[PDB]
């Protein structure tokens, strides 16, 4: 979850 | 889903208004240097440790790669002109600090190599350490890069003046269609420069996508250059 976030995007699997 | 994204992914075929022959008069095909090139971007983001500082931290790092390749130059075998190695190494945490209608979303701390895999006298390089700050509010993302030079730049002991010291980032949705802005600006110099871009879906992975580039530090060899670029094709991913 969340739209530009590259971070958050990383934690996810 | 296998690999991530860090910075975007795109394909686009341009024409500059001027090319940078003079700081490649090395290479021998320089002298019919084409002002029409193929510009591409790769960036890829890879977690190494997540968890490392907290539940929603990760040490990880990312790879971006910009190349210029003159591929309607075949009397001189459609070379290369640039590519731009960046490589990084960060810490970066998922926030949720809101503050006037603005939530900050990343919060991004490492280590950044930039340069461009030539030989003397065309080689290009600098460090940095930056932070990159993004912050999201309803259509609008905003990203702040400051950063601090640090190690040797005798390759180009001057790129500040024209990169200055931050790179700031302006993303807004417009439905499906993605408005981006991108630029740095060194205030005690008056160099600068701009990357306007537009992109929209084609389907659900490709994306239609426009840019404009205006002003210094386009690449590395032209860090000292000023020249205005535009450029039609395709992406992958854009900035939201
Ligand atoms: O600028 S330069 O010093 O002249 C050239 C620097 C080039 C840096 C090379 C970095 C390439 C990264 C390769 C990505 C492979 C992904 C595998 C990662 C496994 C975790
Ligand atoms: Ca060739
Ligand atoms: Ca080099």
């Amino acid at each position: 979850a969340v739209r530009g976030s590259i971070i958050a995007n990383m934690l996810q699997e | 889903f296998t690999l991530y994204p860090y910075d975007t992914n795109y394909l686009i075929y341009t024409q500059t208004s001027d090319l940078n022959k003079e700081a490649i008069a090395s290479y021998d095909w320089a002298e019919n240097a084409r002002k029409d090139e193929v510009k591409f971007q790769l960036s890829l983001a890879f977690p190494l440790w997540r968890g490392i500082l907290g539940p929603n931290s990760v040490l990880g790092a990312s790879y971006t790669q910009k190349s210029w390749w003159q591929l309607s130059n075949s009397e001189e075998s459609s070379p290369f002109r640039e590519t731009n190695y960046e490589p990084q190494l960060f810490l970066g945490f998922a926030t949720d600090y809101r503050f006037a209608g603005w939530t900050l979303r990343d919060v991004e701390m490492g280590y950044n190599h930039d340069s461009n895999g030539r030989s003397d006298p065309t080689s290009r390089s600098w460090n940095r350490l930056y932070t990159r700050l993004m912050a999201e509010n309803g259509n609008w993302l905003v990203e702040v890069k400051p950063w601090y030079v640090v190690g040797n730049t005798d390759d180009n002991p001057d790129i500040t003046k024209y990169m200055g010291y931050y790179q700031l980032k302006i993303g807004y949705h417009l439905g499906d269609a993605v408005l981006s802005a991108k630029g740095q600006y060194n205030w005690n110099t008056g160099y600068g420069g701009a990357e306007l871009g537009l992109s929209y879906p084609i389907t659900k992975h490709v994306r239609l996508y426009t840019q404009v580039y205006s002003g210094y530090g386009e690449s590395l060899i032209d860090y000292n250059f000023n020249q205005t670029r535009v450029g039609v094709g395709v992406m992958l991913n854009d900035l939201f």
